[PDB]
Parts: structure tokens; C-alpha cells; sequence
């Protein structure tokens, strides 16, 4: 990343409370990874922008260094990097996602 | 990086009572799976537990392809 992706970063990440860059979109996710965290925010019915990074090579480079979690997909909340799919998943059977989006959504 | 290093650095930062590495790239040290449990861990929401072990191999992370951390657990969390 240069200083320019990673200042656009900062504003995309920070741009909704919850923001998954994925393999797809929301509705068409192209990789099972990305559908397990896709059905996860349905689960806990989180509103979220999803962000097609296989449409986009720099930007799917520029956020593999800024969360330093170089696979998808990757899933920010509250303009912080939360997790990757394991820790999505993890973080949803314990309870801690939804801490983390109550904790965004609140804030 | 070599596995070894990846569980070296997470051990004398984390203080794990029990971790995992995983190499999933085929012997070629470049992509790993790691599993943590530390009481380290206790008191803090699981961003802030990423953190602790984003920051404890940040020289490998400088290097590596892949890395997908799947456990930073209490030990009561290991063991209900």
C-alpha cells in the first residue's frame, strides 16, 4: 500500500460499522469462507457493506497488509480489523462477534 | 520463517499453555494455522487477544503468505 490506499483505507474500513471485503457480494459469495461469514451477519442480522476483492487486485493487496491477514475473507468492525474467517467463526459460537457489533453499533 | 520460529515467537510472548502451529503450504514455512490458549488471554475481547498475537510474530508476518489464527482462548474457554 502507499500512503494514499492506506488513507482511502482508513475511510472504507470506517465507513460503516461493519465492513467485510470478501471473495463476491453479499448475495453471490464466490468461495465457502466468505458464505460462512456472510451467514454469520445474517444470523446475528447485522446490517454490513460487503466489498468484491477479487474485482480489485491493489485493493485486495493494500488490505491484506493493513489487517496483516493476507487471505479472505476479512471482516472489520468498528473501523478495526476483527477477524478472518476462523476468528469469525470462533468469535460467533462464542458469543464475542456480537459483542463486538453491539460494541460498534452502540459506540 | 520455519515453523520453530512461528511457535518461538508466540511462546515467549504469549506464555501459551497450549499452542498449535499448523504449516498448511506444504513444508515451505510461508503459510500456518496456529491455535493459542494463554491466560494472557482472560480480560480482553477477542480483537484485542488478535492483536496480542499479530503483535508477538510481527517479523513473520512481514514475510508469510497466509496465517490463520483459529484459537486465542482462556484456558476455561479450551476446556469448559
Amino acid at each position: 500500500l502507499t500512503p494514499q490506499l492506506k488513507d482511502t483505507l482508513e475511510k472504507l474500513v470506517n465507513s460503516e460499522k461493519v465492513v467485510l471485503f470478501m471473495k463476491g457480494t453479499r448475495d453471490f459469495p464466490m468461495c465457502g469462507f466468505s458464505n460462512t461469514v456472510v451467514q454469520i451477519l445474517k444470523n446475528l442480522n447485522v446490517p454490513f457493506e460487503d466489498v468484491n476483492i477479487l474485482e480489485n487486485e491493489m485493493l485486495r493487496q493494500g488490505l491484506k497488509e493493513y489487517s496483516n491477514w493476507p487471505t479472505f475473507p476479512q471482516l472489520y468492525i468498528g473501523g478495526e480489523f476483527f477477524g478472518g474467517c476462523d476468528i469469525t467463526l470462533e468469535a460467533f459460537k462464542t458469543g464475542e462477534l456480537q459483542e463486538e457489533v453491539e460494541k460498534a453499533m452502540c459506540s | 520463517v520455519t515453523k520453530e520460529q512461528v511457535e518461538a515467537s508466540l511462546t515467549s510472548k504469549l506464555k501459551p499453555i497450549h499452542l498449535e502451529v499448523i504449516d498448511i503450504s506444504g513444508g515451505c514455512g510461508s503459510s500456518f494455522e496456529v491455535e493459542v490458549v494463554s491466560e494472557q488471554f482472560e480480560g480482553k475481547r477477542l480483537l484485542e487477544r488478535h492483536r496480542m498475537v499479530n503483535a508477538a510474530l510481527e517479523e513473520e508476518m512481514k514475510e508469510i503468505h497466509a496465517l490463520s489464527i483459529k484459537k486465542a482462548q482462556t484456558p476455561q474457554q479450551w476446556k469448559p
